Protein backbone atom coordinates (compact mmCIF):
# COMPACT_ATOMS: atom_id res chain seq x y z
CA UNK A 1 0.00 0.00 0.00
CA UNK A 2 2.88 2.17 1.13
CA UNK A 3 4.02 2.31 -2.41
CA UNK A 4 0.84 2.72 -4.03
CA UNK A 5 -0.31 5.36 -1.64
CA UNK A 6 2.58 8.06 -2.61
CA UNK A 7 2.27 7.44 -6.29
CA UNK A 8 -1.63 8.83 -5.90
CA UNK A 9 0.14 12.01 -3.45
CA UNK A 10 2.35 13.02 -5.94
CA UNK A 11 -0.08 12.64 -8.79
CA UNK A 12 -2.53 14.65 -6.83
CA UNK A 13 -0.18 17.43 -5.69
CA UNK A 14 0.50 18.69 -9.52
CA UNK A 15 -3.08 18.81 -10.21
CA UNK A 16 -3.49 21.44 -6.93
CA UNK A 17 -0.16 23.19 -8.51
CA UNK A 18 -2.11 23.53 -11.86
CA UNK A 19 -5.39 24.84 -10.49
CA UNK A 20 -3.68 27.39 -8.49
CA UNK A 21 -2.04 29.27 -11.77
CA UNK A 22 -5.83 29.34 -13.09
CA UNK A 23 -7.01 31.38 -10.25
CA UNK A 24 -3.95 33.51 -10.58
CA UNK A 25 -4.90 34.35 -14.38
CA UNK A 26 -8.32 35.32 -13.17
CA UNK A 27 -6.83 37.60 -10.41
CA UNK A 28 -4.30 39.13 -12.96
CA UNK A 29 -6.71 39.41 -15.98
CA UNK A 30 -9.22 41.26 -13.93
CA UNK A 31 -6.96 43.77 -12.59
CA UNK A 32 -5.35 44.51 -16.14
CA UNK A 33 -9.25 44.96 -16.84
CA UNK A 34 -10.04 47.10 -13.95
CA UNK A 35 -7.34 49.84 -15.75
CA UNK A 36 -8.82 49.88 -19.02
CA UNK A 37 -11.99 51.19 -17.53
CA UNK A 38 -10.45 54.19 -15.03
CA UNK A 39 -8.45 54.98 -17.88
CA UNK A 40 -11.97 55.84 -20.11
CA UNK A 41 -13.04 57.67 -17.56
CA UNK A 42 -9.84 59.77 -17.28
CA UNK A 43 -10.22 60.55 -21.38
CA UNK A 44 -13.73 61.93 -20.86
CA UNK A 45 -12.42 64.17 -17.68
CA UNK A 46 -9.47 65.11 -19.50
CA UNK A 47 -12.04 65.95 -22.14
CA UNK A 48 -14.02 67.89 -19.65
CA UNK A 49 -11.34 69.93 -19.11
CA UNK B 1 -42.43 40.57 -71.70
CA UNK B 2 -41.86 43.80 -70.68
CA UNK B 3 -42.68 43.40 -67.06
CA UNK B 4 -40.34 40.19 -66.98
CA UNK B 5 -37.28 42.51 -67.20
CA UNK B 6 -37.86 44.69 -64.58
CA UNK B 7 -37.38 41.69 -61.83
CA UNK B 8 -34.49 40.42 -63.42
CA UNK B 9 -33.04 43.95 -63.30
CA UNK B 10 -32.89 44.10 -59.83
CA UNK B 11 -32.62 40.19 -58.81
CA UNK B 12 -28.49 40.59 -59.11
CA UNK B 13 -28.61 44.01 -56.71
CA UNK B 14 -30.61 42.42 -54.10
CA UNK B 15 -27.88 39.08 -54.23
CA UNK B 16 -25.03 41.69 -53.86
CA UNK B 17 -26.66 43.42 -50.79
CA UNK B 18 -27.53 40.24 -49.36
CA UNK B 19 -23.62 38.69 -50.06
CA UNK B 20 -22.39 42.14 -48.59
CA UNK B 21 -24.12 41.76 -45.36
CA UNK B 22 -23.97 37.62 -44.84
CA UNK B 23 -20.30 38.27 -45.13
CA UNK B 24 -20.23 41.18 -42.66
CA UNK B 25 -21.61 39.47 -39.82
CA UNK B 26 -19.50 36.80 -40.34
CA UNK B 27 -16.72 39.43 -40.17
CA UNK B 28 -17.82 41.39 -36.50
CA UNK B 29 -18.26 37.98 -34.84
CA UNK B 30 -14.50 37.29 -35.32
CA UNK B 31 -13.59 40.78 -34.32
CA UNK B 32 -12.03 39.21 -31.37
CA UNK B 33 -12.31 42.48 -29.25
CA UNK B 34 -9.62 42.50 -26.80
CA UNK B 35 -12.25 44.42 -24.64
CA UNK B 36 -14.12 41.20 -23.78
CA UNK B 37 -12.03 39.80 -21.39
CA UNK B 38 -13.92 36.80 -21.27
CA UNK B 39 -12.57 34.19 -23.96
CA UNK B 40 -15.58 35.14 -26.67
CA UNK B 41 -12.70 37.45 -28.35
CA UNK B 42 -10.15 34.55 -29.28
CA UNK B 43 -7.17 36.98 -28.84
CA UNK B 44 -8.36 37.47 -24.96
CA UNK B 45 -8.60 33.88 -24.77
CA UNK B 46 -4.67 33.33 -25.98
CA UNK B 47 -4.00 36.16 -23.63
CA UNK B 48 -5.45 34.15 -20.80
CA UNK B 49 -3.55 31.19 -22.11
N1 LIG C 1 -17.23 49.93 -25.23
C1 LIG C 1 -17.18 48.59 -25.44
N2 LIG C 1 -17.33 48.08 -26.68
C2 LIG C 1 -17.28 46.76 -26.92
N3 LIG C 1 -17.08 45.84 -25.95
C3 LIG C 1 -16.91 46.22 -24.66
C4 LIG C 1 -16.96 47.65 -24.32
N4 LIG C 1 -16.77 47.73 -22.99
C5 LIG C 1 -16.62 46.47 -22.52
N5 LIG C 1 -16.72 45.56 -23.52
C6 LIG C 1 -16.60 44.08 -23.44
O1 LIG C 1 -17.73 43.43 -24.05
C7 LIG C 1 -17.80 42.11 -23.51
C8 LIG C 1 -19.18 41.47 -23.58
O2 LIG C 1 -19.13 40.31 -22.75
P1 LIG C 1 -19.27 38.81 -23.32
O3 LIG C 1 -20.72 38.40 -23.28
O4 LIG C 1 -18.24 37.95 -22.63
O5 LIG C 1 -18.81 38.98 -24.85
P2 LIG C 1 -19.80 38.65 -26.08
O6 LIG C 1 -20.58 39.93 -26.28
O7 LIG C 1 -18.86 38.31 -27.22
O8 LIG C 1 -20.64 37.49 -25.58
C9 LIG C 1 -17.34 42.25 -22.07
O9 LIG C 1 -16.59 41.11 -21.64
C10 LIG C 1 -16.50 43.51 -22.03
O10 LIG C 1 -15.14 43.22 -21.69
Amino acid sequence: LLERLLGEMELELIELRRALAQTIATFKSTERQRDAQQLIAQRWYEKAQ
Amino acid sequence: ERKYLELKSQKNLYLARLKSAIAAQKIEEIAGNLDNASASSLFERIETK
